[PDB]
DNA sequence: TCGGATGTATATATCTGACACGTGCCTGGAGACTAGGGAGTAATCCCCTTGGCGGTTAAAACGCGGGGGACAGCGCGTACGTGCGTTTAAGCGGTGCTAGAGCTGTCTACGACCAATTGAGCGGCCTCGGCACCGGGATTCTCGA
DNA sequence: TCGAGAATCCCGGTGCCGAGGCCGCTCAATTGGTCGTAGACAGCTCTAGCACCGCTTAAACGCACGTACGCGCTGTCCCCCGCGTTTTAACCGCCAAGGGGATTACTCCCTAGTCTCCAGGCACGTGTCAGATATATACATCCGA
């Protein structure tokens, strides 16, 4: 009957994934997603091994840079929980949609 | 009895259009006719475009809608309550000691137009002589109204039916201002649901400076005793 | 003998390669003489300025080789290098450790 | 096969001069090469725009100095201009 | 249907790297939509460069040029 | 005396001015104090300068659009904060999300 | 103090153009600071182009080129 | 002496575009169909901008195109707002809009 | 002398809307727009010609620059009008 | 009734206004001709891309208790709205002077260009050391008492 | 106000693969000389920029008044987090076919450069209708006497 208060494991994961630098999205589902949404532009394509890695690094950096501003919007709204209106605000101030 | 209305039509001079002592009078200083954004037009039946519980920016900004200038809206609107003179049934009855107070005829709901205050428009340099001769001729009441910082509204000789209403410290009516084709016109709405047989009164907030301090006969538990 | 312009100007980055890239980069019709020397000096100063902070981070994290994590830390811990490289994603670098003050108890 | 030109050995010499005992991997060297190429293309494009705006044909050291002054922020631009001026002065005499 | 391959514990790890303490339940579909729009733009530009190059293999330099047009400037790949 | 029954509620004249300055297109900052400000902040970069008129007009037309876009994003931040009044923390949030600071 | 020339009913007029209904009292000094930082960042590049062009007058094309470097292309003065 | 623009069937000039391609130092060699193609693209874009500006001018009973009409014609289209995203048009103003949480 | 595009915008305007005019500030805005689009397409075509180790800008390079710069619906009509103009010129 | 002063405004004849048309011209665009070098095309080689299959396990998926934060409502009071008189300096004309932008000539020096040379830098092949990985023990933070 | 319990670091042994050094080989940087033209400098013109001054009047400022909303507080309920169990496909290792990217050689035809001819757009004067403006007299419209 040993349990932690909710938040401690969350801060531990924040420290762990801000210390470690590695891939977070798995390689084969991301590669299948890239190939599936690449079938809509040209049939019978061919991909290298490093292009998928470059796409995954760019997507990871874009998503982390989005969630940082989203968390800042959630803090400015006097909340801790992130709602998708914070995502919409962070993408609308930046100039995307 | 409604015969007092027919007597009052012989007392003063009733009018239907606004008159002025000069053509260049103090009006709204930015004239380019900010129009609305509603595109609805029910021209076959009844135009339900510019009504309450809607998104009429001219209604929310207190701006009259002009027929031949407001495009993409229609030809007739329910916001047009001054040029069409969509008035209320009125009956001038007697009071105890106030005089001839206007008492309501039927049930008037909240935020509903009753009757437009009309009359002459006077300049302050002429208003000084009007105050002097109306004071020395010993008239029983005063029938004036503030329009701007230097322009007033007279309704003694040439007035309307809204010049009779008395003052009370627990009112059921309020007065707004509207811009109707570069004209500043008055108007009396309703605060709450006015029932049958209730005298329609409103706050004067008069700032008098003469040699007479009148009294009030409202006798409600929110009064003071003086007039401003 | 036959000296080089890099040894003549006292620099470490090459001068003939930069002059060839200026002549073949379709920037102008004519190219001066002091421009590749000046640009090689600027590039050498920027390379030394970033490798100083990279080596300081590698010494402070008790390592020897410089990895993209130390490059990321050396760029993002400086002000003017972060202002210069503001729209640059460095691969295998990660982010800075930063926890907001309203989240931790 | 085909010779591939890179800035690896020159950044290695700068690293061995600025630190006596410090190594570097291949990925960091590729990042350094891409950084040198990016700053080279930025300064060359800004100097080309400066030479085109004034109806000139020759990119001298003045256009490179003005491009460095426009592109590098604050204190770094002053030291870059000073080191480049020292290098041009040493190359002249 | 490979957009569901971006699992729930992966967006959670991306948020923990971003610094998020608590995550609601409507974040994941919006995150998948944003990722889909961004990847469609970058893959559209990369396939445009590949079709202009008269080839069939999408190299890493096409991806670097597609990110350079967007203003990303990825270092480390060519 | 003269009765004074009318007084505008706060918000009506505000929305009227919003409609007025979203319909009109003109200069909103006075020209001579802006020119004195530009000359004073340009004295610190190079002594004894000289300006044209179209350059100062280009500076003013840039500053107008910059400040109007900043107040639009700031109003969006204040609406997201479940308020109407704009605070300077909304300005700081807009400048930090946009990437200016 | 020419920064006080940006008067109080001018920042309010900019906010009424921007669609602002109600304004606090700590907005004006922050707006003056933002305008001062932006104008310094543009005037520095304009004076740099003027010093490079061997002139002593700051033309409009230098301002257009500075705004082009800032990422804000201006039409109507070229 | 037929002009090249009359041979191409366009209204924008072609030899001026060829001279600007040879002058601006973009490449060593310039082809023959590139200024015709680029003049056609510029003519189509200019025709689209002027068509929407004429529509915005007829929407206010005016006989002359003003920069306010140009601002409205750019900002009321989806693709033209994406093309001219961070471009400031002088004497253009902004789009009239009022948020829904501000209305009483 | 001073080169501009002030008469060609007149020629396009008299074909798209005959009963209208245009001022001088709007003409300056249109000239700046034509110059900006010209410089962006020319720079994109120069980069596309440099990336393939070639020294010639062709209609394929300009078409690739148009498809990279313009959005989805507009670039298809631009490619169609340009291909029609090239076909009429080579016919 | 009589004498005297006055706003409106079209008949007649005039003063800006920013754009919309007849000519002078000269500078940039069009028509042949030649040479050569960038570009199109066929063949070859290999090496990187794609596809299949088996074993292992880290990680994804699914329930379940609960507790802490998002949301709804109420009350306080202050601070930012509207208005009025006063003050202040922004527009708006007119004149004067001049530093400095803009346009021409001379020709000196600075970079383009080609041939011979050789030291400089890219590529293949060891090689030994620094960091990857695992086991044991001491240290540090958490949470219900 | 603290002891079980779970992470977390220090230290030592194993090990393995990749940064660095060495050597051979083409090739582009270097040096020398010739030559064509880009702009540095001096000179002349003339034009907007700066400075000053008088007049007008529209915008800013200080103060009074008030009332509407920002924020503190309380309840509540619901939904996301920590933990345990079950499943499942990702990572790795391995082998096999093959298809297109890079390279080399050959051939061709497209465009830069040159010369001559000529006409088209840029200034430079004229002409607009929209928007007003100097006499003046009918049509009323009042103000003494
Ligand atoms: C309805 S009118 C005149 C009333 C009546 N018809 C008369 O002839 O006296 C408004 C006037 O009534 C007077 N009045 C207003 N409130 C009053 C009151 N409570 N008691 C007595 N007179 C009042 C005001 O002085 C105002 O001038
Ligand atoms: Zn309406
Ligand atoms: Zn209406
Ligand atoms: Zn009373």
């Amino acid at each position: 009957p040993h349990r932690y208060r909710p938040g401690t494991v969350a801060l531990r994961e924040i420290r762990r994934y801000q210390k470690s630098t590695e891939l977070l999205i798995r390689k084969l589902p991301f590669q299948r997603l890239v190939r599936e949404i690449a079938q809509d532009f040209k049939t019978d394509l061919r991909f290298q091994s490093s292009a998928v890695m470059a796409l995954q690094e760019a997507s990871e950096a874009y998503l982390v840079a989005l969630f940082e501003d989203t968390n800042l919007c959630a803090i400015h709204a006097k909340r801790v929980t992130i709602m998708p209106k914070d995502i919409q605000l962070a993408r609308r101030i930046r100039g995307e949609r | 009895e409604p015969d007092l209305t027919e007597e009052a039509l012989t007392k003063f001079e009733n009018l239907d259009d606004c008159i002025y002592a000069n053509k260049r009078i103090g009006t709204f200083k930015n004239n380019d006719f900010m129009e609305c954004d509603c595109y609805e037009e029910f021209s076959d039946g009844v135009n339900h475009a510019c009504d309450e519980d809607s998104d009429c920016i001219n209604r929310l900004t207190l701006i009259e809608c002009v027929n031949d200038l407001c495009s993409s809206c229609g030809n007739d609107c329910q916001n047009q309550r001054f040029q069409k003179k969509q008035y209320a049934p009125i009956a001038i009855f007697k009071t105890k000691h106030k005089g001839y107070g206007v008492r309501a005829e039927q049930d008037i709901e909240a935020n509903q137009f009753i009757y437009e205050y009309k009359g002459e428009v006077i300049e302050e340099m002429e208003f000084r002589d009007r105050l002097i001769d109306y004071d020395q001729r010993h008239f029983k009441h005063f029938y004036f109204m503030m329009l701007q910082n230097g322009e007033f509204i007279d309704a003694t000789i040439k007035g309307s039916l809204a010049r009779f209403c008395n003052h009370s410290c627990s009112p059921n009516a309020y007065v707004n201002k509207w811009v109707v084709k570069d004209k500043l016109r008055m108007g009396i709405f309703a605060q709450r649901k006015i029932l049958k047989g209730e005298e329609i009164t409103f706050d004067y907030n008069v700032d008098r400076y003469g040699a007479q301090a009148q009294k009030c006969y409202c006798e409600e538990p929110n009064c003071i005793g003086f007039l401003g | 003998k036959a000296k080089t312009r890099s040894s003549r100007a006292g620099l470490q980055f090459p001068v003939g390669r930069v002059h060839r890239l200026l002549r073949k980069g379709n920037y102008a019709e004519r190219v001066g003489a002091g421009a590749p020397v000046y640009l090689a000096a600027v590039l050498e100063y920027l390379t030394a300025e970033i490798l100083e902070l990279a080596g300081n981070a590698a010494r402070d994290n008790k390592k020897t080789r410089i990895i993209p994590r130390h490059l990321q830390l050396a760029v993002r811990n400086d002000e003017e290098l972060n202002k210069l490289l503001g729209r640059v994603t460095i691969a295998q670098g990660g982010v800075l450790p930063n926890i907001q003050s309203v989240l931790l108890p | 096969k085909t010779r591939k030109e890179s800035y690896a050995i020159y950044v290695y010499k700068v690293l061995k001069q600025v630190h006596p005992d410090t190594g570097i991997s291949s990925k960091a060297m590729s990042i350094m090469n891409s950084f040198v190429n990016d700053v080279f293309e930025r300064i060359a494009g800004e100097a080309s725009r400066l030479a085109h705006y004034n109806k000139r044909s020759t990119i001298t050291s003045r256009e490179i100095q003005t491009a460095v002054r426009l592109l590098l922020p604050g204190e770094l631009a002053k030291h870059a201009v000073s080191e480049g001026t020292k290098a041009v002065t040493k190359y002249t005499s | 249907d490979n957009i569901q391959g971006i699992t729930k514990p992966a967006i959670r790890r991306l948020a923990r790297r971003g610094g998020v303490k608590r995550i609601s339940g409507l974040i994941y579909e919006e995150t998948r939509g944003v990722l889909k729009v961004f990847l469609e733009n970058v893959i559209r530009d990369a396939v445009t460069y590949t079709e202009h190059a008269k080839r069939k293999t999408v190299t890493a330099m096409d991806v670097v040029y597609a990110l350079k047009r967007q203003g990303r400037t990825l270092y480390g790949f060519g």
